[PDB]
Parts: structure tokens; C-alpha cells; sequence
RNA sequence: AUCCUUAUGCACGGGAAAUACGCAUAUCAGUGAGGAUUCGUCCGAGAUUGUGUUUUUGCUGGUUUAAUUAUAA
């Protein structure tokens, strides 16, 4: 689900091919990265900034966030693995939806 | 079946649906690159003569076509 | 499109040349419910049919399932392959292979909401992924039923250019995407400005491609201009199909065209002269700039009698009844005159009758007698008329001038270039890159890559004798492979017992190599199965492909270099394992013997093509050069004799010398006069 | 400006076969082996002499 | 405005445009009282710098110099005219007006487009440069 | 690698796990690509086609105008393509045309039947 | 016959290089030298010919006059 | 900082072997050509994106393996894959073993 | 006398990168540049600022026929 945006793409810009490099060398020797992600949950408190940009409806201009590459590898982890237990488990009842 | 010609013959390369219902014929695969390299090697001095002494060719119609122009054994 | 917006029945009317002659077509004429570009409206399925359908269909699964189950079964794809499409969760679903991991995967609609937040694309479908889903909707019927709905594609193509370049038949051809073209020039270093400037030319394709419908009366109206040398007009500026028209006609082309054909004419006459009994043909002189003055003409060719000539009434050449009795004449002319048609007016016939019996009637246009022919021809459609005053012997002969012509000239030829650049359009042959001398060097590269031979596969051999004549058999073949870096061969030899039960062999055959090769990489384990492998006779392509399908990795390519690996047979030990096969075989050699060990790959493979280059021309008369040494031995082991490398450099320098002297004979072209480019090339082609 | 010679291609094994220097290439397979043979060793040469 | 010189004389004129040698000549022909020719001497104060390389940048008021009026044929508040080697070049923009310039372009980016368009097709000697941008709306 | 049908997730798993265990025991027809064209297929079946009328014998290539052909579609076609090319001895062309045609114990052994 | 052997002399490595010539060749001479011109008499890792580099540098680079004139 | 001048310049063309693989990166490949050339006459495969919008890769399969949907392996460029910026690499390399070494201190205790 | 080590220099073979590297009388900077955390501490050398190149540096690669002049009159 970080490789999607591309598999259109042509060009590569810049920070692109930067991400997609991370995206394939986790993508390549995982128990590595996995090791580098249950560090990332039980220690790291800080972060790199994170970027605006406003997309638009025309109408409801809205907010869009960007965030290191890096991090938003262990989020996107992360949050697979919530939704998977979290359904495990049968928090959410039948209303939210 | 067909032939053009202790000489021994192969048979000509041709496409498969192209060919499909044809005659197929046997070549010498000396004489086959032999009349090629002919005939193009002859294009390639006229090349060469045209190029260098800067004539031009009268060709056209009947000549260009003419050039669009370029035995059987029981075993 | 959804709207009502619908066909103007005007445009439905197209055109066809026969040899025989031009053919015409309206569905006009006939009125029915007329024609509506069809809308998305009715290619969609209303939610609740569907959702119906998810009913019932996931029950008739759910049963089904416990059917196979009721077997210990499992459901055979077989039954669900009534119906994939239908269902909400579909079916192909099921089925998709990875389902096991996305189990796993939960949440995703939430998420795909989401994804307007993490990033900027707008992502129009965010309440489906396709692979939980599946795909919610087609519209593949909706192509067909707008071509059809607007006459099939050839009334389409007569609104195009197409007929312009002139391909016969549409059906091989590929189309180049601009967006490639553009890209592939953004990798360069380009200012804003001249960004910008490759935003245009996937118009430019464009509306050349459609210029004949685009450029027209009913449709701009307005003032005509003509280009600037050129008989062409222009209805409104249309900036883009203007220059690139241009570029089309430069070096003042479109007369280079017209004098070419008229000079073919006269080319054609002047051998005729005999059988008509024509007392001479002239070429006239032409006002430099006829070519494209429209409003007034004058004549060309030149026509004389014997005595004289029965006329006809004018007619058109694909006419046959005539009246010569008409009249009888003296001598007569031809006009050769362009016009550059549109969509409005393609057909010719009627623009040369108009042209004729104005021209002929007309006061200031000059033709010497009121005797001669109009041949005028659409460039943008390729089409071609005669109306003219008759004879025996002209129709008859004209057709097929015209005919060859069209197939011939330089001009037009060289407008169906410089068009089918402009649109680029391409004929389709292979996209893979050959070895030609400059990539050659590559072959010495790290892929590991195989050669293959047919050409030896079928061999009935010539001889001549005392009594009847020429001593032929049908000769066990090889199917000869290497791979220039470890030197194996592969020889499969294929036994005349095979063969004998067939007829039309030569397909039968190359797909017999097909087999042997898929199968032979089939010997190699992946470790060891090659990447290029390379063909020799392009017929090959196909036949590999599909027995190579389940390779796909094993990219295949002819070349333009003619390889002398048959030659390889005049060999003793090779003639003789192939001579003496009883069966269909595979022996392995090391063409290489050891050179290998003395030297590198590239040389061993370099003197080797010498070898063979001389073993196709000097044969015995160069086996002496090779055996001019009685001391040396050839084991069982290897083939070629071994030496020093001394006595290689002698050898090579003397088998180098024989192809060129005996080339330079053949060709009589002196040995001095070759680059060393060029004799190489001539080392290998 | 001239007063020293003018470079030239150093020619390994990998690199033999690319180089379209004039000599050889093909015409003379072995001969060719030879000059760029005896060229590596020329240099190797040149530097343990050096070192001495 | 301050970054921009300007003309005081018909004689500053024609020796400017004769005497700059190796880059395009622009100047602006609109009286100070008009909107646009407040507008507009805005757009170009902020390209001056960055084109200072290939052109350079002129005001002139009608109302100083009326001369060339006559023979350039100037109406409106604002036409800028362009000038490289003492030749008048033509750029059809498609607004109708090949020859000289009158609108106002609402681009930074655009502008210079322009301005380096012409340029390039002013070193080629080509008299015609085919802008960029159809504005002809206007 | 980002040509985008090339992708199916399990072999990517099965291939990865293989590699992260591994590691860690050292440290002790996709959906996606759309469907065949018309005159595609067709032309599928043209070559197929003259590569049977090479030998109407010799059943692996009647053989691969079922299989490749049966890839695609098969339905009626592929049956009654397979049942014509039998017009026996190898047992591999009923290998085939068994696990194909048969869909039912009655008819399954028919081609049971008469194969024995 | 005169800007050519003008810009190669006034090209700097050469320019040094003549002066490098001049200089005598010992450790006991030259390094004196340098520590009469102040410099470290020694840099951390330098056999003699380095030393002697390193004046013809300093000379340079300072633009000082000859060696006599050192002295 | 001024725009340098718009004139174009005559190209240097110096191709080694090193400069080569240097280029490799930022010239379309093979595969990525044989995307671009549309059959004609005869739709695309196209297949759907992440958002399901359609990239048509037109040639990128010999119509022999259209009708298998065989995808393709033909030859996946090693030279354009994509690699990391030399800074970024070492805040990934160095994150990771400190990581590790972390977890070794889970390992012993 | 032999070896290893270390650093540096000249080299030879081989690989890798050319979003990299510079440069700067800049400015600071073990007399702390910068960072971290388990909050107890730990780590300890460049950062800033401006600037230039960066699909590149030099070179080298293939396609859009001279003059002279001779008859018996």
C-alpha cells in the first residue's frame, strides 16, 4: 500500500524513487526491518515535521499530510496490524460503519 | 518437391501462415547467399557511383517495378 | 457520452478503388431510426438488479458448496464458471489466488476513504478496491457499439488520412503513443518554455489525423487561401495542420511529384510507339509553376498518327463500350493534374469530368488539339482518374500503367513516408533489436545465450552420374546450437524416418526445431537456461514463442549477421556422427576443442567464425590450409588440430587471406579497396 | 600545445572486445590477442620494475 | 518601478535600440495616468533581474516622446514592443495583432516564456515566433 | 518491476516468508490484466491452426490447440476439438480429454470406458 | 618561439618546478632552511624529496625571494 | 540569479561503459517502450490502476501472450532500480543496527 | 636479518557513485559542532551562511580525380 500510488508512474521523480527504494529493501529483508519496527513502537517519541499541502473540491478545500517515508512505513505496519486484531477481536460492533 | 539448381540441398526459409498452402522449394545455401550478396553488392557500387559522381538516375515507373520483380525432383 | 447527439446521416458515405473500378457507398438513402451515438445509460446495471443477483447468486454458491461438500468435494471451478461476473463480493474473488493474504487484510474501505488525507491524487473510485470486490462494471461492449454505430471502421477511416499513407490493409499496423515521445524527451534538460512545447504535438498527430474532415466547406465555411507552393486549401488557419502540412511538402515536393509521374508516362508511350503506331510523344515544356495553378491549365504529353485516330465520346477509364466511329483525329495530349481531396469532395471522376469538359470547352486553358486525356489523382486518398478521348489500346493499357504507378514512383512513395511519419503510424515487423556489427560486441556479455540453426535440418543432396542423373537423398539433419561462452553444442539430429510420412515440409519442420529448442532448454536447469537466445532464419520468431511461452524471461532475437554455422557439417567428426545417425539424437560437442584454456571466449569465438566464414567459400581448397601440416594431431577428444599460437596466428592470417581474395573475386572488388570495417562485415554480414 | 604524446586506450580482456581502435579487432583474432596481452604485462611490468 | 530606467528623449529611444548588441530590447509605450501601464510596469519590475542576461527593460510614456506614435501606430493605454538588433520582431500571439503587444499577461512565468521565445527566435533570425500561449480571447 | 499486472500476492508471500524465517533461523491470470481481445484470440487460433494442419497426427499439436485455445475460453469449442484429434494409442490425450470433457460419473466413464 | 614557452612557464607547477631545482638536495641543508624560514621542521609522515617539495611550495606561495636572499 | 540564456547548445557526447550504466537510469527502457505502441485498430489491455483508472500497457505483451494472459518476464531492467540518496542510507543502515542491538539486550536477559 | 601493525605517499588490479561534490580571507566550533534517552544520563566533530556544477570533466569515435603536347598543309 506505499508501492499504489506508483504503479502507473513513468518518472520517478525525486523523493518518489527515494521512498520506493525503502519500500523494496524492507520489501527485501524484512525480519531486518521488522526488528527496526518493534524498536520504532517501544521506544522512538519524536519526529521528522510533517507537510501540508491543501488538495481541493473546488469547494471543501481540504487538508493533505505527507510524512517521512520512514515512519510512515511503521504506521502503515502498525495500523495493518490494528485493524487485523481489532477485527480479531470484534471491538468494533455492526453500527460503525 | 520443387528444385533450384555431391551437392546437397536445404530447404528455403519461409513464414508458416504466411506460406500456409504453397510449393515449397530446395536451395543450395551457398547459392542463396551467393545471388543476394550478387545483387546487393551490385546496389551497393551503384551506391556508391551515384553518391560520389552525383548523377541522377532515370529509373521511375517501369524500372522501380522491374526492380519490385527480383524443376521439380522425386526423392 | 451521455447525451442525445446523433449521426448526420451525410457522414455515414465512404469510398473504395477497385482495380476494376472506384466503387461507391451511402446508408443514407435508406431512412430508419436514425443514428445516436450510444450513451453510457444503458451499459450499466441498476443497483438493484444486482443486488438481486448478489441474492440468489451467492446462494446458489453457498448450496453448491455444500454440494461438493456433500461429496467431500470442493466446488469445481467448473459450475461458479456459469456466471463469474455477478454478485456484489462477485466471484472471481474467490477464486483470485491471493485470497489467503487478504483474509488477512481488514479494514481497506476505511482506509480507501482515507486515502484523500495521506496524499493528493484524487482517487474518483475510493469505495472499491478491484481486489476485494472484483471489477463492478464493462465497458468493453461500449467500444464496439460506437464503431458500429458509426458504420464500421473503414466509414470511420474515410473521415482519416488514412487511405494517404496508403497502407493496403489497416491490420498490421501499430500506432505510436505520444505520451512516450513527449517523456522521452522530458529526461532532457528543458527550460518552462520549451516544456510547454511538447504539449502540442500529440495535437499535431492528431489533427493531421483527422485533417480531411477537420478541413473542409461544411465546417469552417469561410475564405479559402492556398499554402504557399502547394494546392492545397486551407478554410480557416488551423495553425497546427498548416505547418505540419508544410513539413509534409518541402523541397517543393508536390511538383517533384506531378513531373515524376508524367516523365513515368511518357516513359510508358515511348516504348508504346509500335503498337499503336504513334509518330512521335513529346514531354512538353511546363510553365515551372503549373503544377498547382488551378484556375487555368495547359497540356503535357504529346500524341501523334500515323494516320489518324477514331475518337470516342469522352469516357472514364473503367468504362468498356465505346464509339470510335465518333470521330477520327490526328494527335492528342495528356493533363496529369493534382487535387489534394477532403472528406467533402474524395471522389475524383466527377472533379476530372469537371475539369476536362471545362479545360476542353474552356477559352484560356491551351491544349493543342481538343483531343487528349485528363488524368487526375487525389494524394490524400491515393486515387486516380482518366476521362478522356479514346483509342484502341489505351484503357487497356492505361489501367495497368496507372496501377503499376501507384505501386511505383519515388514522389508518391515518398509522400507515404513522410505522412505516415507525421501520424506515426508504423508497420509492425520485431521491435527486438538484432545483432548487427555495432552490437556485436555485446555478445560477449554475461548473459548466457544460445544460437540455433535450421538450415541443415532437411537435406536432400545433389550428386551427377553416368546413367540417369543426380544422385539425391533425403539425408539425416542437424539442428545445430551452441552457446559462444562454454562452446556445448547441441546437435539435434533429426533421422529421415521422420520425415517420410509427411508432406509440406518445410513448416513441419521449423516447428520440429521449435520443439527441439524448447525442449532442449527444457535440458538445462534454470541455473543454466540462457536469456538470448539467438535465431537465425526470421521465420523462427513465431514458432519458438509459442513453445517458448512458458520462458518468458528468454528474450529471442534474429539478426542481420549471416552466421556460416553450417558449414560446421563439412566437418569430419561432425558428418559423421550426423551421417551415421540411425535415430533422432542429441550429441554434445566443445566446438572450441580447448582454446579456451590458451585463450579467452572472444577470440576462441572469432577465429572459430573463420573457420567457418572460409568453410563456406574455400571448403576443401581451405580443409588443405587447415591439414598443410601432416605433424599435428586431432584427437577424439577435439576437432580442430591443435598448435602453438604461433602457428594459430599463421593459420588465421592465411584463412583471413582466402575470403577476401576469393570474395574479392566473386564480387570483383579488389582486396584494396575495403575499410577494415568493411572487410569485417564481410567477415560476417 | 602539443609537446607530449598524445593518450591512448589502455585495452584490458573485458575491454578488448569493445575497443574500435583500427587494429584488428576481428581480421587478426590472435595477432590482436597479442598486442593487448603483452600490453597488460608491459605496464604490470613497468610497475614492479618502478618499485625497484 | 525603481529598478526599471527610462526614456526621455526619441533620441534615448534609437540609441538604446541600436545600442544594446547581444539581447532582446523591450519597451513599454503607455501613459502613467493608465491603469494597466501601472499593472504592467509591476509585471516587468519583477523580471527585470532574472531576463537581465538575454533582454532588458525600458519605459517610455507617450506623453514624453509622442514621436514614434505616428509611425508604430500606438493606440491603447499599453503596448509593449520588442526590439533585438534593431529589427521589429513579430511575434503572432493569435490575438489578431501579430506585430507589437497590448493586453496584460497575468503570469510571471508566462512572461518570461515570452520574452525568452522571442529571444530564441530573434537569434535564429526567424521573424516570426510563434507564442506560447493563445490568448487571442482578449 | 512496476508494470502493474505483473503482481499476485501469494507467491510474493510464500517466497518471502521463506526468506524471513530463513533469515532469522540462520541468525540462530491475475484479476488485474484485462481480457483477451476478439481478434487476438482469433489470431491464436489461426496459428494454432496451421500447427495442426502441420500433422493431423502427432497429437501434441492438436494437443496444444486444446490446451493454450482451452486457456482462453474452452467451452464448446475446446470439446469437440478434442474429441475430433482422437480420431488412440497414447494414453495422454485421454489423460486430457478425460479430466476435461467428462463432468459426469456416467459420461466420466465413458471416457474411462472405452480408454480401457 | 615565445608565449607558448611563456604559459608554459607561467604555468604554476612549472613555475614552482624551477624553483624547486635550484634548492639543494640534503635533510641537513634545506630543513636548516625551512626552520630559518620558520616553518615545522618536519611534517608528521614526509621522507626528504617531500621536504624539499614542501619549500618550493612555501617559497612560492609566500612569493619570498631566493634562498640567498633568505639567508 | 538570472535565467542563464535560452540558446542551445551542441551535444557532448561521451558514452563509456561507466557513463553508460550512469545513463541507463534516466532513458526509458525496452519494456517501457514497447508500453507506448498502441495495435491499431484493436483495444488496449489495459489494466486498473490503485484508483482502478485504466494505464493501458499497450505492447508490453506479444498478442501471443494477450490471449494466455501471460504477462511477461522478457527482461526486467537491473540498471534503473531504484536506489537510496547516500544520507538517507545511513540513517537507515545505523537505525537499524542500533535497533538490533537493542533487541540483543532483549535477547541475553 | 625476517614479519606484523599503523598512518601517509607512488602505484597496480578490481568494484561503486556521479542528489554528488565542491568552494569561501565566510562565520563560528573541544574554551563543545551537534545530537539522545530507559530522563539517571549518554554520545563528541562539524554546522551555519553564501555560492558553483551537478542527464556531467577532457579526448576520440559512425550516418543527413593532377599537366601536356605531337601531324603531311
Amino acid at each position: 500500500d506505499l508501492k499504489d500510488v506508483y504503479a502507473s508512474k513513468v518518472r520517478l521523480n525525486a523523493s518518489e524513487r527515494e521512498e520506493l527504494a525503502l519500500i523494496e529493501e524492507a520489501y527485501d529483508n524484512p525480519h531486518d526491518t521488522l526488528n527496526r519496527i518493534k524498536k520504532y513502537l517501544l521506544t522512538q517519541r519524536v519526529f521528522k515535521p510533517v507537510d501540508i499541502t491543501m488538495m481541493e473540491n473546488y469547494q471543501n478545500i481540504s487538508p493533505v499530510y505527507s510524512v517521512d517515508p520512514l515512519e510512515k512505513i511503521t504506521d502503515a505496519y502498525l495500523d495493518q496490524y490494528l485493524w487485523y486484531e481489532a477485527d480479531q477481536r470484534k471491538l468494533f460492533p455492526n453500527w460503525i460503519k | 518437391s520443387y528444385n533450384i539448381e555431391d551437392t546437397i540441398l536445404t530447404l528455403k526459409e519461409s513464414s508458416i501462415f504466411d506460406d500456409t498452402d504453397s510449393t515449397e522449394v530446395l536451395e543450395n545455401v551457398k547459392a542463396a547467399e551467393e545471388n543476394a550478396d550478387r545483387e546487393k553488392l551490385r546496389l551497393r557500387q551503384m551506391n556508391k557511383d551515384r553518391r560520389q559522381k552525383k548523377k541522377i538516375l532515370n529509373v521511375s515507373s517501369l524500372d522501380i517495378e522491374e526492380e519490385e520483380e527480383g524443376h521439380l525432383i522425386i526423392g | 457520452s451521455a447525451s442525445h447527439i446523433l449521426i448526420p446521416a451525410s457522414d455515414l458515405s465512404w469510398s473504395k478503388q477497385t482495380d476494376t473500378g472506384i466503387t461507391h457507398f451511402r446508408a443514407g438513402m435508406t431512412h430508419e431510426d436514425e443514428k445516436l451515438i450510444p450513451t453510457i445509460f444503458r451499459y450499466i446495471t441498476t443497483w438493484e438488479n444486482e443486488f438481486l443477483d448478489s441474492q440468489r447468486v451467492w446462494a446458489e454458491y453457498a448450496t453448491k458448496r455444500q454440494e461438493a461438500i456433500q461429496q467431500n468435494r470442493r466446488l469445481a471451478f467448473e459450475e461458479l464458471e456459469g456466471s463469474w461476473d455477478r454478485g456484489i463480493p462477485r466471484i472471481s474473488t474467490l477464486f483470485q489466488r491471493d485470497r489467503h493474504t487478504l483474509a488477512y487484510d481488514r479494514g481497506h474501505r476505511i482506509r480507501r476513504e482515507f486515502k484523500q488525507y495521506s496524499l493528493e491524487r484524487n482517487s474518483p473510485f475510493w469505495w472499491t478496491n478491484s481486489h476485494h470486490d472484483g471489477k463492478l462494471w464493462n465497458l468493453n461492449a461500449y467500444r464496439t457499439d460506437v464503431i458500429q454505430a458509426l458504420g464500421g471502421i473503414e466509414t470511420i477511416l474515410e473521415h482519416t488520412l488514412f487511405k494517404g499513407t496508403g497502407f493496403n490493409s489497416w491490420e498490421g499496423l501499430f500506432w505510436e503513443k505520444a505520451s512516450g515521445f513527449e517523456d522521452s524527451m522530458q529526461f532532457k534538460k528543458l527550460t518552462h518554455a520549451q516544456r510547454t512545447g511538447l504539449s502540442q504535438i500529440p495535437n499535431r498527430r492528431f489533427t493531421l489525423w483527422w485533417s480531411p474532415t477537420i478541413n473542409r466547406a461544411n465546417v469552417y465555411v469561410g475564405f479559402l487561401v492556398q499554402l504557399d507552393l502547394t494546392g492545397i486549401f486551407l478554410h480557416g488557419k488551423i495553425p497546427t495542420l498548416k505547418i505540419s502540412l508544410i513539413q509534409i511538402f518541402r523541397a517543393h515536393l508536390w511538383q517533384k511529384i506531378h513531373e515524376s509521374i508524367v516523365f513515368d508516362i511518357c516513359q510508358i508511350l515511348d516504348g508504346e510507339l509500335d503498337v499503336l503506331q504513334i509518330e512521335s510523344v513529346t514531354k512538353e515544356t511546363v510553365h515551372p509553376r503549373k503544377s498547382y495553378k488551378m484556375n487555368s491549365s495547359a497540356a503535357d504529353i504529346t500524341m501523334e498518327s500515323v494516320h489518324e485516330w477514331e475518337v470516342s465520346k469522352p469516357s472514364l477509364l473503367h468504362e468498356t463500350n465505346d464509339s470510335f466511329k465518333g470521330l477520327i483525329t490526328n494527335k492528342m495530349w495528356f493533363d496529369v493534374q493534382l487535387r489534394y481531396g477532403d472528406y467533402d469532395s474524395h471522389d475524383i471522376s466527377r472533379y476530372v469530368r469537371a475539369k476536362f469538359l471545362d479545360y476542353t470547352t474552356d477559352n484560356v486553358s491551351m491544349y493543342p488539339s481538343p483531343t487528349g486525356v485528363m488524368i487526375g489523382i487525389d494524394l490524400a486518398y491515393n486515387m486516380y482518374d482518366a476521362y478522356g478521348n479514346w483509342f484502341n489500346g489505351l484503357k487497356p493499357l492505361i489501367q495497368n500503367s496507372m496501377r503499376t504507378i501507384m505501386k511505383a514512383n519515388p514522389a508518391l512513395y515518398v509522400l507515404r513516408e513522410r505522412i505516415r511519419k507525421g501520424l506515426q503510424i508504423y508497420q509492425s515487423s520485431v521491435q527486438e533489436p538484432f545483432l548487427n556489427s555495432s552490437n556485436y560486441a555485446e555478445l560477449f556479455n554475461n548473459d548466457i545465450k544460445l544460437f540455433v540453426d535450421d538450415t541443415n535440418v532437411y537435406r536432400v543432396t545433389v550428386h551427377k552420374t553416368f546413367e540417369g542423373n543426380v544422385a539425391t537423398k533425403a539425408i539425416n539433419g542437424c539442428i545445430f546450437t551452441l552457446n559462444p561462452k562454454t562452446g556445448h553444442l547441441f546437435l539435434k539430429i533429426i533421422h529421415t524416418s521422420v520425415w517420410a510420412g509427411q508432406k509440406r515440409l518445410s513448416q513441419l519442420a521449423k516447428w520440429k526445431t521449435a520443439e527441439e529448442v524448447s525442449a532442449l532448454v527444457r535440458s538445462l536447469p534454470k541455473e543454466e537456461q540462457p536469456k538470448q537466445i539467438i535465431v537465425t532464419r526470421k521465420a523462427m520468431l513465431d514458432p519458438l514463442e509459442v513453445h517458448m511461452l512458458d520462458f518468458p524471461n528468454i528474450a529471442i532475437r534474429p539478426t542481420e549477421l549471416r552466421l556460416p554455422f553450417s558449414a560446421a557439417m563439412s566437418i569430419d567428426k561432425l558428418s559423421d556422427v550426423v551421417m551415421k545417425a540411425t535415430e533422432p539424437q542429441m550429441v554434445l560437442f566443445n566446438i572450441y576443442d580447448d582454446w579456451l584454456d590458451r585463450i579467452s571466449s572472444y577470440t576462441a569465438f572469432s577465429r572459430l567464425t573463420l573457420l567457418l566464414r572460409a568453410l563456406k567459400t574455400n571448403e576443401e581448397s581451405a580443409k588443405m590450409i587447415l591439414l598443410s601440416d601432416p605433424t599435428i594431431t586431432i584427437k577424439s577428444y577435439h576437432l580442430w588440430p591443435s598448435f602453438t599460437d604461433e602457428q594459430w596466428i599463421t593459420i588465421e592470417s592465411q584463412m583471413r587471406d582466402l575470403i577476401l581474395t576469393e570474395y574479392g573475386r566473386k564480387y570483383n572488388v579488389n582486396i584494396s579497396a575495403l575499410t577494415q570495417t568493411e572487410i569485417k562485415d564481410i567477415i560476417l554480414g | 600545445l602539443g609537446l607530449l604524446p598524445k593518450p591512448e586506450p589502455k585495452v584490458k580482456l573485458s575491454n578488448m572486445m569493445s575497443v574500435f581502435e583500427n587494429d584488428q579487432n576481428i581480421t587478426d583474432p590472435t595477432a590482436w590477442e597479442k598486442v593487448v596481452k603483452d600490453q597488460v604485462d608491459l605496464r604490470k611490468r613497468k610497475h614492479l620494475e618502478e618499485n625497484e | 518601478s525603481v529598478l526599471l530606467p527610462q526614456l526621455r528623449t526619441g533620441w534615448h529611444v534609437d540609441q538604446a535600440i541600436v545600442t544594446e548588441t547581444k539581447r532582446l530590447v523591450v519597451i513599454r509605450f503607455g501613459r502613467k495616468n493608465d491603469r494597466q501601464c501601472m499593472i504592467m510596469d509591476e509585471l516587468l519590475s519583477s523580471i527585470a533581474e532574472r531576463v537581465r542576461n538575454f533582454a532588458v527593460i525600458y519605459l517610455c510614456d507617450i506623453d514624453e516622446v509622442s514621436d514614434f506614435d505616428e509611425m508604430y501606430e500606438l493606440t491603447d493605454p499599453m503596448t509593449v514592443m520588442f526590439f533585438y538588433h534593431n529589427k521589429h520582431m513579430m511575434c503572432d500571439f493569435g490575438t489578431g495583432n501579430n506585430n507589437k503587444l497590448n493586453f496584460i499577461v497575468d503570469d510571471k512565468q508566462e512572461m518570461i516564456d515570452i520574452l525568452e521565445t522571442i529571444f530564441r527566435g530573434a537569434r535564429k533570425n526567424k521573424g516570426l515566433v510563434v507564442s506560447p500561449y493563445d490568448y487571442n480571447h482578449k | 518491476s512496476l508494470i502493474p499486472g505483473n503482481v499476485d500476492l501469494n507467491k510474493l508471500t510464500e517466497e518471502r516468508e521463506k526468506l524471513l524465517q530463513s533469515q532469522i533461523d540462520e541468525n540462530l491470470r491475475v484479476n488485474s490484466l484485462s481480457d483477451a481481445t476478439l481478434e487476438d484470440l482469433q489470431k491464436m487460433r489461426t496459428i494454432l491452426k496451421s500447427y495442426r494442419k502441420a500433422d493431423p497426427t502427432n497429437p501434441q499439436g492438436w494437443i496444444a490447440s486444446a490446451r493454450l485455445e482451452e486457456k482462453a475460453r474452452k467451452f464448446s469449442v475446446a470439446k469437440k476439438i478434442i474429441e475430433n484429434g482422437c480420431q488412440p494409442r497414447s494414453s495422454d490425450i485421454w489423460l486430457e480429454n478425460i479430466r476435461l470433457h467428462e463432468s459426469d460419473v456416467h459420461y466420466c466413464k465413458t471416457l474411462v470406458a472405452t480408454a480401457i | 618561439n615565445e608565449s607558448t614557452a611563456d604559459i608554459l612557464k607561467q604555468l604554476p607547477h612549472e613555475r614552482l618546478q624551477a624553483v624547486l631545482e635550484k634548492i639543494p638536495e640534503e635533510d641537513l641543508e634545506v630543513r636548516r632552511l625551512l626552520s630559518i624560514l620558520k616553518k615545522p621542521e618536519v611534517v608528521e609522515n614526509e621522507d626528504v624529496q617531500q621536504r624539499r617539495i614542501r619549500l618550493a611550495e612555501i617559497l612560492m606561495v609566500d612569493e619570498i625571494d631566493l634562498e640567498n636572499i633568505n639567508n | 540569479k538570472a535565467l542563464p540564456i535560452p540558446e542551445d547548445q551542441p551535444k557532448k557526447k561521451r558514452a563509456g561503459r561507466k557513463f553508460r550504466k550512469y545513463k541507463e537510469k534516466f532513458r526509458l527502457s525496452h519494456v517501457r517502450q514497447l508500453q507506448n505502441r498502441m495495435e491499431f485498430g484493436k483495444q488496449e489491455q489495459t489494466v486498473l490502476d490503485s484508483y482502478g483508472e485504466e494505464v493501458g500497457l499497450g505492447m508490453s505483451n506479444t498478442s501471443l501472450q494477450q490471449a494466455v494472459g501471460a504477462t511477461s518476464g522478457s527482461r526486467r531492467s537491473a540498471g534503473n532500480q531504484a536506489k537510496l540518496t547516500k544520507v538517507m542510507k545511513h540513517r537507515i543502515s545505523e537505525a537499524n543496527q542500533q535497533a538490533d542491538e537493542f533487541l540483543i539486550s532483549l535477547g541475553h536477559n
